RNA sequence: GGGAACUUUAAGGAUACUGCCAGUGACAAACUGGAGGAAGGCGGGGACGACGUCAAGUCAUCAUGGCCCUUACGGCCAGGGCUACACACGUGCUACAAUGGUCGGUACAAAGGGUUGCUACACAGCGAUGUGAUGCUAAUCUCAAAAAGCCGAUCGUAGUCCGGAUUGGAGUCUGCAACUCGACUCCAUGAAGUCGGAAUCGCUAGUAAUCGCGGAUCAGAAUGCCGCGGUGAAUACGUUCCCG
């Protein structure tokens, strides 16, 4: 019904949030299909959870790009404006919380004369 | 156990333990086992004298420890005899397969010899 | 279902954008119904080249070019339509490409 | 920084307990951004104390950091707070490695249960610090 | 190694030379700049002169030769210690 | 570079572009399977028998300009030190600083 | 079939200005805190290098005053050398293991290259690769398998199922041609190394650390260089001391 899009490092989320009983799909897939490692998983629950909406709500969500954090923040990011475009009074809690903030920081880029973005190759007097 | 005239080890798996063997590497393991029919987690010191008789039957196929280090041995002899490059440079104890020897020889060349 | 398909490149996109406008208002003046311009990805190819003559390997200056492409699609084209856009100028520093 | 003073980092509290003492532990156990490997660890040996004592983890933990924890350092110094807790939880890394458990996840759930009762490698660094810290 | 679906490598001014002096018997060396022809087997019994940069050095081929280059016995550096 | 060395390289182009045909035919033969052993091998002899100039492995690439072997830039045909000078006044269409 | 919603592609625009609220400075410049907002005080990064210093570097990119050679200090060719090796130094790569090795199963990128080129698929081989064949002048086809990650089994602190140097044997490909002097594959071998003295280097956040991917040069030949993304920290009390 509502939609909701996220975005963490490369990584874009496409979420729809509808009412339901709390039924959950990524990618065609199960959440612990889709995250092995479970903080991922309650990344992506957390906006639901902070509200006691677990069982209130059915989410299909698509991703791409980026790795298994970023794709987690994405699809958080995109619960959280799905939300708020189901309900504008709910934006105050989840902007305390700290959700609908969108993480900007990304890879810096290599620079000449450097082994890296910041990493200076070693130097001696002699 | 035994076998080809050394003692391997009795209480690792048998790919391991066969290892122990000049002349067996891995490959040469697992395609003995294979042959025999023993599966390569099984311990040696839990198998039985067919069992050890048959692997030494497969291992006197290949050249093990006293023909192959012979042969090795004849191989580089023949080359310090011939006196081609490779043989002079198995003389003079130094990298034969072309690598640098303006520094990092040291494999070769033993330990630093101040001046 | 005789489509005419344009493809435009070029290494100046301010170029390739009024190339792209000014077809698109010659196929309209026609009459034909024109999809797009249509932005493909562009291409950048960089080089790095030492500015000292003989030794500074970290004074170097970073030079790219670009390749802008733009796609263009017309459809039920009037009987004009093919004579106008061959009467249609070559602009310099802009490819087209038309097939049918 | 001469002129400027910088503000201290803020990091998130850990997924599972809401804990930033846990969290902070964590990040002390991991290396080289292997913050899953660090997860496994630490939640492994939470459980572990868990299932040998049935008490809450982060109390549990908290208590035996406490318990750990340096009022001074090592020549002698003093300490604030917050390098309390850092060199509370250095030293209680490195006993866990030097422990024989099988994995780490055990290893460092045995360490934390014997420096909680003080019969720990983690309270024997405590003490070098303290009878080195009566000499001045 | 070069590769066995093409063959051995010989120049064709030293073959030429060496199938003369075989059909020949003439003991006279060969003279020969070649260092990258292979040594086949009708090389056996014959004295090539290989360049080896500044000399020319003899080379009397023997059985065990067969399968080398011409230019492995006749070193091109020269070396005594420091 | 020396002016011989130019010359050199010209007279390497010109063998490479004289010996192209009869040199393509050769090795197309000697991949041709239904050609017999024999007709192969004379192939083989007959490609090892051409000048060593025909072959295209012994050009080097040099700069349009001055004859530079080292810098070369296939896309422009010219080194770093005149790729330098052309692009920043201006004679390389499309080029620019590069930043990101 | 269809839809123009969303992701994206890429052109043009909007937005942040101490704007608002609460104290300070001085009655200023400024400073401190809060709400809204994606972002708050320069939001992050790149390019851009004042007047000048070092007879700094380059006559071997090029140009150019002067000097010097002219059957040679010019030009052509084959072979060799630039790859040597009692030693010393600089910059790196790989390790010394269990936060790991191996085996089986299974996820998630960005950027870039491709027509004398990249190649789906099938057959042959243990493999490098070979043969037939298909699409692609590319948001169309392709390089391509991301890897670390997750699940299970095993190894149980041993110079080891760590490490992968060296050497023996057998091969593939580029190339007229791999001896000096190529890269890669297979079997065998299995060195030093168990965390490194005096001393010394980089880095203040998507940084360090760690993991893989691409390109220029280029027939072939990167642990170098220039880029790309994945996972993702610790600590800053302060200006005595060291350097500029």
């Amino acid at each position: 019904t509502n939609y909701g899009t996220g975005r963490r490092k490369t990584a874009t989320a496409r979420v729809f949030l509808s009412a339901g009983t709390g039924k959950l799909v990524i990618n065609n897939r199960t959440l612990e299909q889709y995250f092995g490692r479970e903080t991922a998983r309650m990344v992506v629950r957390q906006p639901l959870e902070l509200l006691e909406a677990t069982e209130k709500y059915d989410l299909y969500i698509t991703v791409k790009g980026g790795g298994i954090g970023g794709q987690a923040g994405a699809i958080r990011h995109g619960i959280t404006r799905a939300l708020i475009a189901a309900d504008e009074t709910l934006k105050p809690v989840l902007r305390q919380a700290g959700f609908v903030t969108r993480d900007a920081r990304e890879v810096e880029r290599k620079k000449l004369g450097l082994r890296k973005a910041r990493k200076r190759p070693q130097f001696s007097k002699r | 156990a035994r076998i080809a005239g050394v003692n391997i080890p009795d209480n690792k798996h048998a790919v391991i333990s066969l290892t122990y063997i000049f002349g067996i590497g891995r490959h040469t393991a697992k395609n003995i086992l294979a042959a025999v029919g023993i599966t390569e987690t099984t311990k040696i010191r839990e198998l039985d004298d067919a069992q050890l008789d048959a692997i030494r039957a497969e291992v006197a196929k290949v050249p093990t420890e006293g023909d192959l280090r012979r042969e090795i041995s004849m191989n580089i002899k023949r080359l310090m005899d011939l006196g081609c490059y490779r043989g002079l440079r198995h003389r003079r104890s130094l990298p034969v397969r072309g690598q640098r020897t303006k520094t990092n020889a040291r494999t070769r060349k033993g330990p630093r010899k101040p001046i | 279902n005789q489509r005419i398909r344009i493809r435009l490149k070029s290494f100046d996109h301010r170029l390739i954008d009024q190339s792209a406008q000014e077809i698109v208002e010659t196929a309209k003046r026609t009459g034909a119904q024109v999809c797009g311009p249509i932005p493909m990805p562009t291409r950048i190819e960089r080089f790095n080249v030492l500015t000292s003559p003989h030794v500074n390997k970290d004074a170097r200056d970073q030079y790219e070019i670009r390749t802008y492409k733009r796609l263009i699609d017309i459809v039920q084209p009037t009987d004009k339509t093919v004579d106008a856009l061959m009467k249609l100028d070559l602009a310099a520093g802009v490819d087209v490409q038309i097939a049918l | 920084p001469r002129r400027r003073v910088v503000a201290a980092r803020e990091i998130l509290p850990d997924p599972k307990f809401s804990s930033q003492t846990i969290a902070k532990f964590m990040n002390h156990v991991m290396q080289d951004g292997k913050k899953s490997i660090a997860e496994s660890i630490v939640y492994g040996a939470l459980e572990r104390v868990q299932e040998k004592n049935k008490v809450d983890p982060v109390e549990f933990f908290e208590t035996t950091l406490e318990k750990v924890r340096p009022m001074v350092e090592v020549v002698p110094m003093e300490v604030r707070p917050s390098r309390r807790t850092a060199l509370a939880m250095r030293w209680l890394v490195d006993a866990a490695a030097k422990r024989s458990e099988k994995t780490m996840a055990l290893r460092l759930a045995g360490e934390l249960l014997d420096a909680a009762e003080g019969k720990g490698a983690a309270i024997k660094k405590r003490e070098d610090v303290h009878r080195m810290a009566e000499a001045n | 190694p070069r590769s066995l679906k093409k063959g051995p490598f010989v120049d064709a001014h030293l073959f030429a030379k060496v199938e003369a002096a075989v059909a020949s018997n003439s003991r006279k060396p060969i003279k020969t700049w070649s260092r990258r022809s292979m040594i086949l087997p009708d090389f056996v019994g014959l004295t090539i002169s290989v360049h080896n940069g500044r000399n020319h050095v003899p080379v009397i081929v023997t059985e065990h030769m067969v399968g080398h280059k011409l230019g492995e016995f006749a070193p091109t550096r020269t070396y005594r210690g420091h | 570079a020396k002016k011989g060395m130019i010359n050199r390289e010209l007279k390497r182009e010109k063998t490479v572009a004289k010996y192209a045909a009869k040199r393509a035919e050769l090795k197309a033969t000697i991949a041709n399977v239904n050609a017999s052993d024999e007709e192969r091998f004379e192939a083989m002899l007959k490609l090892q028998a051409l000048p060593r100039n025909a072959s295209p492995v012994r050009l080097r690439n040099r700069c349009g300009l001055t004859g530079r072997p080292h810098g070369y830039f296939r896309k422009f045909g010219l080194s770093r030190n005149k790729l330098r000078d052309t692009v920043m006044q201006g004679d390389v269409p499309g080029v620019v600083k590069a930043s990101w």
